């Protein structure tokens, strides 16, 4: 029955669509184009750069490197904050609490290891160690001191309650390994991307799949709320970026461009939800109009492929990770 | 006039060495990709013809347009000696650069874990310590001044045991230096591309002959060029510097013969990035990315 | 104002000195790469080279050079997408069991393997230090007078009884190396039983060799 | 079997992508004004020099 149950579902999804958001949105003309720039560089770490987290405080930042170094700098002035030394250099993941007290990371060792900066002694030291995936470790988000939501390569996302150190609430929807992983601003649901070229919607508190979206044709790599948590943005390696909307299952907009036939790597949304940067293969990364696709402007300034990419809390500045071993801060 | 044929191209010469040293010297500053030892001793190559191209050249070019010495009453000597410095610095670093791959290429196990650039800076200060020996002892007499005084010309001291120490340690060692060290690192280049073959279809057999005969023929390409270069400019500058001071009695060197000689030994200093530099593979990526 | 910022700047200074280090102590250092299905003879290799997790770093020193070991097959699926995390590598340590072929056509799938990871855009330029393990066995199923190669290389019939068909699998490995002619590298296998002692040293001179040909194209003498 | 737990999402309400395309315009619209990066901020107020 579940085999063809789907067909309601698409029946259901085909006849809602009654008005399209790219003809709607046509009360507001094109904002033009942006003259965004770089106003910090960061040049500490020493090999590829995989992953950035922007903590909830404007000031600091977080890189993780596969040179197993994971940093924390500051932004306002160029600094180091503190530096530490991993047990493994295969990491492809970090996140940053938002306490301001955890840090966390994760990559091919099949672990996530969460880092205390709030030690008695002051050095930073390993808290805890959760090492029940079978897959390596792609994305990884803190709810809290003691919670936190884990993507991996085994086909399963994961919850994990840190003070038990146990995978107390398991997501074994995907049918293929899921790579993005971020939350609603109202941190009781979250999307996970994944490269059987879907995103579902997972109901943390009761541990199920609520609503499965199939827009994209290829490896989702990365994805991000819209800053209102009723809507969110995905990139695939189709080199298109597409936005759904949880409570209407179509695809409310896609974006795509001539000169664009690179997947995308990282997204993120600024505080208003109508600028979208993503970052691209291709060296750069664009910044598209949510609600016209039209690309604003792209920011270029990595001589290697950018990996990640971070919006402030607070909306300010845009910083952006590259393999170049450099992050650069935009305004 | 006259003179507007000669300053024309010894100007246009001058610029051009300047700005070949100047896309090096900037190109290895700017970008981190060719930040290593090996590019940090053709960098100290470069600044070093630079030094040549904006402090001897323009005014070796100004002293041979007037014909004379006017620029100072005795002024003449120590810019010989900023030029013998600058150029003896130019000639040794070869040897440095040949020295570098040699150790490199002989003694990977010393590469991996010896060859820091404080490798780099040692060989620089060995390369200039050498200008320092060589130019010098003609400052203050290489015994005692007493027959090379003339107004009128600004040339090369001609002191009798000068003659033979500045042309032995500023080129002819340094020739066979790198000759032994070129021959040294060319048969084990050539032995490398022989073990390639006798330890490992005509797609296979013919295209192992093939791409050995054409590896051959690159490194012999390669060090010919490089030894063809310094041979063609240093050489005969340095073989008159030496067969003239001993038959001062019968010296007869046509001025257009023999002005055209200095100047090719100065253009040594443009033509080493040309090949150390402008032709590597390296920067010729590098400068891709100023446009 | 000024009081609190120069703790921060000093910090800094000593962090970006602890980097400059680390990064020092790790350039005299080398990296390699093993592929391999379990049924090949990866583990008397790693066993030799010693002296949950989907990366294992065994880490030693021989001639005073210092060796970072990466067996990647705990890796479970999917090794697409996180196989560039590998591309500074100097060579890769290719093991295939040559005599477990007749031991389902596993053959076919190391042939397979060694194909898609000779052409990879990652590793276009690094080495590869192919590895034949337990010939041994090879030979004692070759004089049982049946399990000859031809079963699973139809094609052997022109190669020119034990030294004769070894060589074939050696030969067939490196088309795949050959007839793409990347130019830059050479792929080479090594024949060992369980008990061989020449192993690293056989790894290591393949790495000063590597690293002679480094030198030589960076200098364009090769 | 399993599919049919992971398919009872046939029962979601989904509401007018009418009214998403109107919510979300509007909530463009009205936080316009609070995002830096959509118009560039004075640089008295820019934290970033
Ligand atoms: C190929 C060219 C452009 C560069 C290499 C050749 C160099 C060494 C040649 C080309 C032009 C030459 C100059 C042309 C004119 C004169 C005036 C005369 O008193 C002879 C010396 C002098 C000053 C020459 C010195 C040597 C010179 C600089
Ligand atoms: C040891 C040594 C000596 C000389 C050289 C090459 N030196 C080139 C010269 F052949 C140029 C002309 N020479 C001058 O002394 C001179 C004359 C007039 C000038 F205006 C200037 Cl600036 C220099 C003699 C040296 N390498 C190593």
């Amino acid at each position: 029955e579940a085999e063809q149950l789907k067909n309601q579902i698409r029946d259901a999804r085909k006849a809602c669509a009654d008005a399209t958001l790219s003809q709607i949105t046509n009360n507001i003309d094109p904002v033009g184009r942006i003259q965004m720039r770089t106003r910090r560089t960061l040049r500490g770490h020493l090999a590829k750069i995989y992953a950035m987290h922007w903590g909830t405080d404007s000031r600091l930042l977080v890189s993780a490197s596969q040179d197993g170094k994971l940093i924390i700098w500051d932004s306002y002035t160029t600094n180091k904050v503190h530096a530490i030394p991993l047990r493994s250099s295969w990491v492809m993941t970090c996140a940053y609490a938002p306490s301001g007290n955890y840090v966390a990371c994760g990559g091919l060792d099949n672990i996530c290891s969460i880092y205390n900066l709030k030690t008695r002694e002051g050095n930073v030291r390993v808290s805890r160690e959760l090492a029940g995936h079978t897959g390596y470790l792609s994305c990884c988000r803190f709810l809290d001191d003691n919670q936190i939501v884990t993507s991996s390569g085994d086909t399963t996302c994961a919850l994990w309650d840190i003070e038990t150190g146990q995978q107390t609430t398991t997501f074994t929807g995907h049918t293929g390994d899921v790579m993005s992983l971020s939350l609603a601003p109202d941190t009781r649901l979250f999307v996970s991307g994944a490269c059987d070229a879907s995103a579902k919607l997972w109901d943390v508190r009761e541990g199920m799949c609520r609503q499965t979206f199939t827009g994209h044709e290829s490896d989702i790599n990365a994805i991000c709320f819209f800053p209102n948590g009723n809507a969110f943005a995905t990139g695939s390696d189709d080199a298109t970026c597409r936005l759904f909307d949880l409570r209407a299952d179509q695809e409310l907009m896609t974006y795509s461009h001539d000169n664009i036939i690179c997947g995308i790597t990282s997204v993120s949304f600024s505080k208003s939800g109508r600028l979208l940067l993503a970052g691209y293969d291709d060296f750069n990364c664009n910044v598209w109009d949510a609600l016209k696709a039209d690309r604003a402007g792209v920011l270029a300034g990595h001589d290697n492929r950018v990996s990640c990419l971070g919006v402030t809390d607070d909306g300010m500045a845009v910083a952006t990770g590259s393999w170049d071993s450099f992050l650069k801060i935009w305004n | 006039s006259y003179q507007v044929i000669t300053s024309l191209l010894l100007g246009t010469l001058i610029f051009c060495a300047v700005l070949g040293n100047a896309c090096v010297v900037a190109a290895i500053a700017l970008e981190r990709s060719l930040q290593n030892v090996a590019n940090y001793l053709i960098g100290s190559l470069a600044v070093t013809d630079l030094m040549v191209s904006v402090l001897v050249l323009p005014m070796a070019a100004l002293y041979q347009v007037l014909n004379k010495w006017t620029l100072g009453q005795v002024t003449c000597d120590l810019f010989i000696a900023l030029d013998v410095l600058c150029c003896t610095s130019s000639i040794w670093h070869l040897c440095a650069i040949a020295l570098d791959r040699y150790w490199a290429i002989t003694d990977p196990i010393d590469y991996v874990n010896k060859r820091t650039p404080r490798r780099a800076a040692a060989l620089i200060s060995l390369t200039w310590l050498i200008g320092f020996l060589i130019s010098i002892p003609p400052m203050l007499g290489w015994r005692t001044p007493e027959d090379r005084s003339d107004p009128d010309a600004c040339t090369i001291s001609k002191d009798h045991g000068y003659t033979i120490y500045s042309t032995f340690g500023a080129f002819y060692i340094p020739l066979l230096l790198m000759l032994v060290l070129y021959g040294r690192i060319f048969r084990a280049a050539r032995f490398r591309i022989r073990k390639t073959v006798k330890k490992v279809n005509e797609r296979n057999a013919e295209a192992k002959r093939k791409m050995a005969l054409a590896r051959e023929r690159k490194t012999v390409k390669t060090l010919g060029i490089i030894m063809g270069t310094f041979i063609l400019c240093w050489l005969p500058f340095f073989i008159v510097a030496l067969v003239l001071p001993f038959c001062e009695s019968s010296c007869h060197m046509p001025t257009l013969l023999g002005a055209i000689i200095n100047w090719l030994g100065y253009s040594n200093s443009l033509l080493n990035p040309v090949i150390y530099a402008y032709f590597n593979k390296d920067f010729q990526n590098a400068f891709k990315k100023i446009i | 104002q000024r009081n609190e910022e120069k703790a921060q700047r000093e910090a800094n200074k000593k962090i970006e000195k602890q980097l400059q280090k680390d990064k020092q102590v790790y350039r005299a250092t080398h990296r390699l790469l093993l592929l391999g299905a379990g049924e090949s003879g990866k583990n008397t290799i790693v066993k030799q080279m010693r002296i949950t997790s989907g990366i294992f770093e065994t880490k030693f020193q021989v001639d005073k050079v210092n060796f970072h070991m990466f067996d990647v097959g705990a890796q479970r699926d999917e090794r697409r997408k996180w196989i560039q995390c590998f591309n500074d590598v100097t060579a890769i340590i290719f093991v295939v069991a040559s005599s477990s072929y007749n031991m389902t056509n596993r053959l076919q799938a190391a042939l397979k393997l060694f194909d898609s990871i000779w052409n990879n855009k990652w590793l276009r330029d690094t080495s590869v230090i192919l590895f034949l393990n337990k010939q041994d066995l090879l030979a004692e199923k070759v004089l049982a007078g049946k399990s000859k190669i031809e079963d699973y290389f139809p094609e052997f019939a022109r190669y020119t009884r034990v030294t004769r068909a070894k060589y074939f699998i050696r030969d067939e490995f490196l088309r795949i190396s050959t007839a793409s002619g990347d130019g830059r590298h050479y792929c080479y296998p090594h024949f060992t039983c369980a008990v061989d002692t020449e192993n690293i040293r056989r790894v290591f001179n393949d790495c000063r060799d590597i690293i002679q040909r480094m030198h030589l194209r960076q200098y364009e003498l090769l | 079997k399993l599919v049919e737990q992971l398919k009872m999402e046939a029962n979601i309400d989904r509401i007018k992508v009418s009214k998403a395309a109107a919510d979300l315009m509007a909530y463009c619209e009205a936080h316009a004004k609070e995002d830096p990066l959509l118009t560039p901020v004075p640089a008295s107020e820019n934290p970033f020099r």
